[PDB]
DNA sequence: ATCGATGTATATATCTGACACGTGCCTGGAGACTAGGGAGTAATCCCCTTGGCGGTTAAAACGCGGGGGACAGCGCGTACGTGCGTTTAAGCGGTGCTAGAGCTG
DNA sequence: AGCTCTAGCACCGCTTAAACGCACGTACGCGCTGTCCCCCGCGTTTTAACCGCCAAGGGGATTACTCCCTAGTCTCCAGGCACGTGTCAGATATATACATCGAT
């Protein structure tokens, strides 16, 4: 019959049939279920889409189409709560935040 | 060729603009030892595990992998170089 | 030799969250180390949590319990609905 | 005699802590950290090779290490109600850290 | 099991215990302002602790919250802790 | 006439007494009312077994112990003998709990 | 022929056999040599030793010929390197080191 | 049933370096803990080292390695001399 | 309070090399297939957690006094910062070299 | 073991802005001195933690059963990646408008 790939019949942009041999090939476990590559590609194409969100509005704040680095430090730092989950990270080219402390303005 | 030393290499205003970067408004004196120092023991630290990395492999150079495997288990991971 | 990375789909799923944005070539690698790290992360608490049951396989609940460990907060409330549908989904098409 | 026009200590330091935070820039120049990371892959052993991808990885982490550094020092330095930072505040940084 | 709707229980942490609990870090006077300051970040650090421990617990279908479960919840956040088979 | 030691003194003396001592600080049925308080909005009526709670209490008794550490040692650095919530909240957010 | 322990063979006293069988049920790698159980139950055993004899040592200055949880702690946070190694390592039943701060002592 | 422990090889570990002193009880789980924990972290770097360099079989070189990154310090040239020994040991007894 | 230079930002055009797009090509995802044992379920025993009782008593809570210790204020003074002028080595480019990655067998 | 060939390394010139030292000034560190209120130590008082005993029975654990599910093998083709081409957006440059900071 004709080959549908799995990603399309999960509705997911992410490939299924990757993330199912990179489990098979990690040696996380002797066996993986059906739906636990479709259900990581998903959570995979979440977290793509919301930090590519915050990168796109930050990108939009600084007036340039293309998204830099920085536009991406943008994104993960100022979000309050994606900055927990890349907490212990560094970003190449990343920069830091524009911050100045209330004491250090001057009087 | 062996080089002497290039502590002093990392430049003066090179720490106050790093500083800078990090959000401070006056530098004492001393700052520009101490941070040399801490950069130090730092980047000995980092080279151990990478230059340990490399002898794992047979391969006599260090890649760019080898470094941000080495901060990816020092407990800061690194992207932007695989 | 060919390289194996995420870029052409992390392409797609900006121009379909964003259809007039581009990105550089450094975002691409961005984007390939953070796939690799949250999938690392995802994956590796799947084989801690099969583990401590005595479980030979990795199902969708191995999963589900890893994004709801990894991800604090209100994604962790989001990715696990989204993911959840994906399933919904999948059910529908096999 | 007449003095030329000058600004306070400090508002031009205001001036480019906006300047240096909205720029990504590596702050080190790229050969004295070239050199330090060649001296310090010393006693390890001689003859060793660095990419020039491995350094500029190297300067990049350093220099990340540098900055949240300099952030809880100038943190720790404001706790003590001062607005410059001490060598004190250096090891207090890495002592609440735990990797003094 | 449950045998009342609990409530307002962070008292029972008391200001006497969050005195020893200072004095074995090694500090000599305790300010008013601690002793919520402390009950407040031992919220933060229990919520923090027992989330994963029970996402642990009904991961394996259980209803008991076990010491292994709280052991590897320790571990994930990076304090790993000795004593409970580990 | 009591015997009444200068306050700064016996406060040390408990300070060396508690640190050879490995006895539990913090009393177990008040932190079995917290701890039960706390899992009960994650699901209703849940158990926990004597060492889970054992394990609760010498992880929190080590965690309490080390910021109170490191907000003496903050104190200290800020020409001060007395800890104060900015303390806390200093030691915390270099901790980066924040 | 007659049995005879590989733990022997290696002059080895924790189990060469158990370190292998966790060694294989580990899922770490797909294949596991010869020597890598020997030389892992190896590090163990230098580890255990160093660690058994700092408690020993710390019995020895409290009196005692036990070594209660408490001797623990003080064998392993009184030697730097191992305080390196345990550092985000709570032991049970273990207190803290009896340290002041100098400031804090009045004379 | 019987759960796997560390238990008598500690001990006789312990009655080795200190011939007149015993163990307590909690104080032995505490060390079956850390043999677990240790020999975890060892594994796993054992594992990532294998995975990174394209290996599939975890040879004694790939604890050598794992060790040398591990452990800090002095102990870490002593855990690999008294590795090194125990595996010429191992190939001149076979 | 007001006005001025110095500084950053705003606007328009030219220019360029990275990125968007297309094409050829092939490893690997997909469909079909059988088999085996892990997995889900039920039945079962029973450790063990929850619950209540009672008395013991260690300890929490309470108020008291008083004096360090916090902290505002002040002055002094060294050490910063800002600036100009000079010096210097990074930065950039091309050239030339081969060690040594990297792939195949 | 061995061939191929990327790229790391060595170098050399010149243009270059930072790097460097120094000169002048002032805000800021540090210490003193002030008030004082804040907390510590106390006995008295009071609450509940604690032991332990007993008991109800849920719930984890084991044993047993049977079946859907996934590794495994095989065939096949299209999505995916290397490769190539060419716009086009960002960098660069110059002119213009606005605003922070200085000091009239």
């Amino acid at each position: 019959a004709k080959a549908k790939t799995r990603s399309s019949r999960a509705g997911l942009q992410f490939p299924v049939g990757r993330v199912h041999r990179l489990l098979r090939k990690g040696n996380y476990a002797e066996r993986v279920g059906a739906g636990a590559p479709v259900y990581l590609a998903a959570v995979l194409e979440y977290l793509t889409a919301e930090i590519l969100e915050l990168a796109g509005n930050a990108a939009r704040d600084n007036k340039k189409t293309r998204i830099i680095p920085r536009h991406l430090q943008l994104a993960v730092r100022n979000d309050e709560e994606l900055n927990k989950l890349l907490g212990r990270v560094t970003i190449a080219q990343g920069g830091v935040l524009p911050n100045i402390q209330s004491v250090l303005l001057p009087k | 060729k062996v080089l002497r030393d290039n502590i002093q290499g990392i430049t003066k205003p090179a720490i106050r603009r790093l500083a800078r970067r990090g959000g401070v408004k006056r530098i004492s004196g001393l700052i520009y030892e101490e941070t040399r120092g801490v950069l130090k023991v730092f980047l000995e630290n980092v080279i151990r595990d990478a230059v340990t990395y490399t002898e794992h492999a047979k391969r006599k150079t260090v890649t760019a992998m080898d470094v941000v495997y080495a901060l990816k288990r020092q407990g800061r991971t690194l992207y932007g170089f695989g | 030799t060919r390289k194996e990375s995420y870029a052409i789909y992390v392409y797609k799923v900006l121009k379909q969250v964003h259809p007039d944005t581009g990105i550089s070539s450094k975002a691409m690698s961005i984007m390939n180390s953070f796939v690799n790290d949250v999938f690392e992360r995802i994956a590796g608490e799947a084989s801690r949590l099969a583990h401590y049951n005595k479980r030979s396989t990795i199902t969708s609940r191995e999963i589900q319990t890893a994004v709801r460990l990894l991800l604090p907060g209100e994604l962790a409330k989001h990715a696990v609905s989204e993911g959840t549908k994906a399933v919904t989904k999948y059910t529908s098409a096999k | 005699v007449k003095k030329p026009h000058r600004y306070r200590p400090g508002t031009v330091a205001l001036r480019e802590i906006r300047r240096y935070q909205k720029s990504t820039e590596l702050l080190i120049r790229k050969l004295p950290f070239q050199r330090l990371v060649r001296e310090i892959a010393q006693d390890f052993k001689t003859d060793l090779r660095f990419q020039s991808s491995a350094v500029m990885a190297l300067q990049e982490a350093s220099e990340a290490y540098l900055v949240a550094l300099f952030e809880d020092t100038n943190l720790a330095a404001i706790h003590a109600k001062r607005v410059t930072i001490m060598p004190k505040d250096i090891q207090l940084a890495r002592r609440i850290r735990g990797e003094r």
